[PDB]
C-alpha cells in the first residue's frame, strides 16, 4: 500500500481497494488519485 | 448469578471470570444482537 487516508494503528491490516485523493478530489486514475496500491519489480537482475 | 429479585437490578456485587482472547483486531466496532424468534 503506498496511499492511505489516515496512518494504519500498529499491528492493522488495509486490504480494502480504497481510492486515494493524493488535490483535486476524485469519484479516475493517470493523476491526481492513484490505486491505494503498488506493486515491486522482484527480478532477478534487480541489484 | 441467582438473579431472580422482583423489577429491575438488585443492590448486590459479582464479577465476570474471561475466557478467550482471539486475534481479529481489525478495527472491531457495530456489535450487533442476534435477537431470536
Amino acid at each position: 500500500r503506498l496511499f492511505r487516508k489516515s496512518n494504519l494503528k500498529p499491528f492493522e491490516r488495509d486490504i480494502s481497494t480504497e481510492i486515494y485523493q493524493a488535490s483535486t478530489p476524485c469519484n479516475v486514475e493517470g493523476f491526481n488519485c492513484y490505486f491505494p496500491l503498488q506493486s515491486y519489480g522482484f527480478q532477478p537482475t534487480n541489484g | 448469578t441467582p438473579i431472580n429479585l422482583v423489577r429491575d437490578l438488585p443492590q448486590g456485587f459479582s464479577a465476570l471470570e474471561p475466557l478467550v482472547d482471539l486475534p481479529i483486531g481489525i478495527n472491531i466496532t457495530r456489535f450487533q444482537t442476534l435477537l431470536a424468534l
